[PDB]
């Protein structure tokens, strides 16, 4: 059992007149670059 | 008595070199507000790999 | 007595080199607000790979 | 006494080089608000691969 | 005493080079708000592959 | 009596070298507000890999 | 059992007159670039 | 059992007069570029 | 059992007079570019 | 058993007078470009 996760919750944003960025990202990892 | 170019830029990348007689002369020139993984090589073998790039990249004028 | 070009730019990439007699002379020139993985090589063998690129890339004028 | 071009640009990429007698001289020139994976090579063998590119790319004027 | 062209552009890519006597001289020139994977090669063998490209690409004027 | 270019820039990277007779002469030149992992090599073999890059990259003018 | 996930939840945004970006991304990973 | 997923949920956006981007993306991964 | 998926749910957008983009994408992955 | 899928659900958009884009895409993947 092996887990990688992100939980982001409720954005309350009435009457918006500027700029907002709501960004959520998840990146698995057991990568292996090899150079022989 | 060779020379390059003449000018003005705002925001973006600008190349004005004297490149006469070269093999790919001129440079790698990049603009503002950006994401840009970059590689320059002289070799027998060469490999680039990239993933997962997120941005807003926006402008508001009031 | 050779020379390049003459001008103005806003936002975008501009190439004004003297490239006479070259092999691909001139440069790689990029504009503002962008995503651009880049590679330049002189080699026996060369490979580029890229995936997963997200952006808004928007403008509002009020 | 050779020379290039003359002018103005807004937004887009502009090439004004002196390219006389060249093999593909002139540069790679890109505009604002964009996604552009790029490669330039002089080699015996060359390969590019790319996937998964999403954007809004929009404009509003009020 | 050769030279290139003369002019103005808005949005789009513009080529105004002196290309006299060249093999494909002039540059690759791109406009604003776009998706454009790109490759330039001088080689014995060359391959490009690309898939999955989505955008809105829209304009509203009020 | 060779020389380079002449000009002004704001925000973006600018290349104005004398590159005559070089193998890829000119430099790697980058603009403000950016993310840019970078590599320059002269070798028998070379590899670059990068992932997971997030930013806002925005501007507001009031 | 091997999991990579993202959970983003409720955007409340009435009367919007500026600019908003709601962006969610997930990227698997056991990639292997090789150069012999 | 091997999973890669994205879950994005309820957008509430009445009377919109500006600009909104609701973007969700998922990318599998066990890619292998090789150069011999 | 091997899964890659995206789930995006309910867009509520009455009286829209600006611009909206509702974009959902899924991309399988075990690609292999080779150069001998 | 091998799955790649997209599920996008209910668009509620009465009295629209601006511009909307509802875009859903799915792309299989085990592609192999080769250069000998």
């Amino acid at each position: 059992l092996d887990n990688v996760a992100t939980y982001a919750g409720q954005f309350n944003q009435d009457y918006l007149s500027g700029m907002a960025a709501n960004m959520s990202g998840t990146f698995g990892g057991a990568n292996m670059p090899n150079l022989y | 008595g060779n020379q390059g170019g003449f000018g003005n830029s705002r925001g973006g990348g600008a190349g004005l070199g004297n490149n006469q007689g070269s093999n790919m002369g001129g440079g790698m020139n990049f603009g503002a507000f950006s994401i840009n993984p970059a590689m320059m090589a002289a070799a027998q073998a060469a490999l680039q790999s990239s993933w997962g790039m997120m941005g807003m990249l926006a402008s508001q004028q009031n």
